[PDB]
């Protein structure tokens, strides 16, 4: 019984191998007074503590508090003994060598796991929609990464960032919901429109022509209601949020959208097989679960591309979690049961042997 | 703050529900499902209320629904803590999580509410990595499925024991 | 002979281009029986009636009521009729795009004004000291701004916006007025409290030492004659009361202070403008008038920013009303004339001529 | 935006200043080092400040540091623009570049300052190719020779006027 | 007084025949909103305008905004009529023929310049150093050329182009530095990442060794002030970024590096001036300013060549300006000025004299 655990950026995605669906998914977050409470107990206290993000862009910055999240995966969330079961790990792309090491010297030396693996998350997710040649456009919680992989191996001298994701999306929907005369300020505030976020928000086709809809009439009004019993009213902020993955000037960013970024990770690659790339373009994340993103990136592609090109967005339905599952599936295979670092092989060549066993 | 302590009998109870071991499948029977806990004769510990728990064991024979039969082992004028392992799905994944659940019956005697009340910050404090909490004060906040169901995840929540709402 | 009208949050600054002060400065409320107040009218009633802000935190939430004051401002405060005055107003920063168009319409279709034009008022207030790039920290009444600007134009991806001001002030003062035995609870109390806290009340350099003074002798208490001419004493609460714009948790908010507030917009823009705001932070409105307040502005962003920064603030003796000020010298220049929106472009145009004449 | 417009007298001044032409040294000697600039009696335009200037000629001569003397034409009261052709050296190369200076001193009445900080983008764009700007808001900001050094280049520039810093 | 103008892919050099720098330095940049901004100004708006290189690999691709920096290079930045001095111009290596007689066409008919002359950047670099038999490897911002020159003349088929040069290492140097927590992303934090590249970077002579060396201790990390007053600290990204020179596949590409590239193109000489060229290999442009890159070229070329040749790695320490510096004192010569075309002979035989008399 093997554990998966996929570290987020903003989201801890933890589970066993063999389950269709993560069994924890709680908040990536440290939080200590303005000793130390991780996950939704540093949310439960709302403002008296001052919350940090360890693995803020998908690459672990503090060891120290990846360690305390670590430990409430295996035993508050999970609530096993981690040295009873092996466990794969997942890691964002440009992961440096030293940051693989650091994972696996933990893993063996402070959880004492038996067994333990690490997989890139974008392969994952590749590997889930039935290819091993493709372009994964990631979208989580702090950081987006288009991430080209051919044969199974993410080019790296392709891949793109952008630090432009759901947390950004919630910030700026908190921001032009305060125009209509609401004010959401607090930290449980906060909660409050991520949940309006991804309830009612959907990315329009065509920006001006939805922003003409709007004002005109109010069949894109929806109502929601807080905790307190208290109605509120969102109309055009509906796709005026999302709107920021393909306009990221609406939040001061010089950046390009998340289809401008897609389209520059391509043309990155190898002439021979940016046509491959062009009709498999998979979306994963959290991010791309907005209804609409598929179809207005296969425009926004199409704009970009030549015409004699065929853009094909992959918009699987099980997207949201499809690093974790796929990490589930793989892990659960009696063939697989090979692949795994044990704690005799790490004994012996110390914590570079993650660089030879899972590459 | 009443000073009233836990007792170890209550504290190992409690990290035998919180983490599983690898165990075989009879000792997976013998797992509890839930558990109340009492104040002593003396009033100055937390101690496991004799003969009141359920085991994983039974769910599934002697018992249908361990909610039901749960709810039926709270007294009816007198206060008690639980330890409830809930057993839930929500629309993107199973969850298997502890309840810590202040039975405070409005039938019960006001020395009863005041202790049990005074000290019970005390002893969720000791029973570290629980993130659910139910405050019953009457019988009709604890009986229904629904309230449970609210406090573990609102409106997510599709499942409950593995029955649908 | 133009008009300025400064529409605050809780005050309607209003008079004429050329003047050196503004001729009325009224509370701009509309009051209604528990048939309609409007300004002090509404508050010689006190409590039968209910009051309503209808610019309550900068932007204007009720339009009804909204025309209720501008009209009030006209015929019973400047006592002119607005269709012989071109008229210039005042607006929030992140003010939407509606509420320009609206105010147009309302001042050429329900005031017939021959002119018109409207600016920003955190502008106003780095033009008034001699400024185009610098960072305004606006302290009203009902919401507090920091308004980063660079050679003219606000940056509105770094604007910061703050539900702590003055009427926030008068309410804690009242509530801490009460722990001396003293009761100030009705609407006419009010306004003696804010009267004890425009003329009593500083900013503390050292909040920890200065309690220490306080509660070791008397040299810090001040007498103070109620209308009926009872005398209150008041101690500490002189400085604990200001102290709340540096320490918010006072009131059981979970914001930063004016100080934190103003560091994070500057940290939101440009790192190549930094060291320029900086040295161009500018003090405006009638909550900075504190004895005391920019040397702790001063200290605590200096303790925030980098050592190698300078840091200075900027807190011109008439900034109470340099919004208006600003606007009125600017409304009474000969060559300023060919700026207004003239009601012959209105009706061409329509409401939207705002957007390309005003900015 | 006040809508005060920049005479052709300044115009002219600043086209003179910007591109050197090919002239007899007795010429070159009356290219100008320094101009400030004020507002008109009906403040309708920016005109030049007669006799407020520095030329070429004078700088080696009557003029020891062009800099020192150009900063005492400021006034301590009033607002003025100027035009200072500042000549320094970096590391790498020797310049030669024109620096549009605000001053605004807090000392100056309330209507100036205003007047010539909302007309202040306004003339800037009239005058094509100045890359260098330094605002002045105190006689500190302004008199410093590094404070000009810092905004030529930073750290880079080690000479200004011929002499190091 | 003629004037000299280097015309760099990324940095143009112009100044006064007869002195001993060139008095600007500025980006060939030219940016237009995302009307039209050359140099500094393009750069000083950052991300509202796209730029566009208009010689981005030394060969002048868009005419019409090359016209727009040698407007902005005679008006803005050397502040005199064009049509007063004769001009100096220089061209990259293998520039085509039709290149050189539009510039022709452009300095007498756009700018009516009395006397004009074209010469080669890679020969000023070889004269400049006292040679006329050499190899110049010439690495400057978006190209980098190895020119074998004999008796003056440059072998046009054994020139090699490299596009890899300073443009590459910054935005590489981007990249690994965000491996630290650090976020370069905009176009004015990519000025602040070259000036760290050209102040901290260094070719390191094992690579592999110094590489352990920074993994056990910390005697080459740096500190580094950002505009802001923020510290960031720098270690083994020191030699990280100019070893991409030596190693391109650290960046995706499969091509070789400079000191593969000088090679090969010796090779492509006659066999009996390799000797020659192996003793006389000189280095010229901002991108060679790397301490160590001149003794890190001399054991690379070594173990490249035969043992029994003697290679010579020319590094002059006025190397970054020596295309500038060499055509300043050629063209402030006395017995230069019968060499210049003169307007007159522009009139009589059209834009291609200059085949004849710049060869
Ligand atoms: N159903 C949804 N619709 C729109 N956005 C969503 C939805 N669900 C999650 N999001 C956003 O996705 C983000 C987290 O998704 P995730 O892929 O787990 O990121 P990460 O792996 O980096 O932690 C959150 O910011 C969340 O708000
Ligand atoms: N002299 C003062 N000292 C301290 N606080 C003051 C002083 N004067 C006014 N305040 C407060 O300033 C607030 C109104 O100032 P104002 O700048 O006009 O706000 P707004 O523009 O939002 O209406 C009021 O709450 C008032 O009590
Ligand atoms: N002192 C330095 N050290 C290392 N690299 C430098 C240094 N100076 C410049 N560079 C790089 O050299 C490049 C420009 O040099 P240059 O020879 O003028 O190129 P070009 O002629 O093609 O415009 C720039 O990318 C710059 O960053
Ligand atoms: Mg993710
Ligand atoms: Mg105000
Ligand atoms: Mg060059």
């Amino acid at each position: 019984a093997a554990l998966v655990v996929d570290n987020g950026s903003g989201m801890c995605k933890a589970g066993f191998a063999g389950d269709d669906a993560p069994r924890a998914v709680f908040p990536s977050i440290v939080g200590r007074p303005r000793d130390s409470y991780v996950g939704d107990e540093a949310q439960s206290k709302r403002g008296i503590l001052t919350l940090k993000y360890p693995i803020e862009h998908g690459i672990v910055t503090n060891w120290d508090d990846m360690e305390k999240i670590w430990h409430h995966t295996f035993y508050n969330e999970l609530r096993v003994a981690p040295e009873e079961h092996p466990v794969l790990l997942t890691e964002a792309p440009l992961n440096p060598k030293a940051n693989r090491e650091k994972m696996t010297q933990i893993m063996f030396e402070t959880f004492n796991t038996p067994a333990m693996y690490v997989a890139i998350q974008a392969v994952l997710s590749l590997y889930a929609s039935g290819r091993t040649t493709g372009i994964v456009m990631d979208s989580g919680d702090g950081v987006t990464h288009t991430v080209p992989i051919y044969e199974g191996y993410a080019l790296p001298h392709a891949i793109l960032r952008l630090d432009l994701a759901g947390r950004d999306l919630t910030d700026y929907l908190m921001k032009i919901l305060t125009e209509r005369g609401y004010s959401f300020t607090t930290t449980a505030e906060r909660e409050i429109v991520r949940d309006i976020k991804e309830k009612l928000c959907y990315v329009a086709l065509d920006f001006e022509q939805e922003m003409a809809t709007a004002a005109s009439s109010s069949s894109l009004e929806k109502s929601y209601e807080l905790p307190d019993g208290q109605v509120i009213t969102i109309g055009n902020e509906r796709f005026r949020c999302p709107e920021a993955l393909f306009q990221p000037s609406f939040l001061g960013m010089e950046s390009a959208g998340i289809h401008e970024t897609t389209f520059n990770s391509i043309m990155k690659c190898d002439v021979d097989i940016r046509k491959d790339l062009y009709a498999n373009t998979v979306l994963s994340g959290g991010t791309t679960m907005y209804p609409g993103i598929a179809d207005r990136m296969q425009k926004e592609i199409t704009a970009l591309a030549p015409s004699t090109m065929k853009i094909k967005i992959i918009a699987p339905p099980e997207r949201k979690y499809s690093v974790w599952i796929g990490g589930s599936i793989l892990a659960s295979l009696s063939t697989f049961q090979q692949m795994w670092i044990s704690k005799q092989e790490y004994d012996e060549s110390g914590p570079s042997i993650v660089h030879r066993k899972c590459f | 703050a009443s000073g009233v302590a836990v007792s170890d009998g209550v504290i190992k109870v409690f990290n035998d529900m919180k983490v599983r071991k690898s165990s075989t499948p009879e000792e997976v029977k013998k797992r509890k499902k839930a558990v109340l806990f009492c104040l002593s004769e003396d009033k100055k510990n937390i101690i496991l209320e004799e003969g009141k728990e359920i085991l994983v064991g039974d769910v599934g024979q002697t018992v249908d629904d361990p909610y039901a039969t749960f709810v039926k082992m709270l007294p009816d004028k007198d206060c008690r803590y639980a330890l409830y392992d809930a057993t839930y799905e929500t629309k993107e994944s199973k969850k298997e999580d502890l309840v810590f659940i202040f039975w405070a019956p409005e039938s019960a005697p006001l020395k009863s509410k005041m202790i049990y009340a005074s000290s019970k910050d005390a002893i969720k404090k000791k029973l570290t990595g629980i993130k659910h909490e139910l405050q019953a004060n009457c019988y009709e906040e604890v009986k229904d499925r629904c309230t449970l169901a609210e406090k573990l995840g609102g409106s997510a929540v599709i499942s409950l024991e593995g029955k649908p709402l």
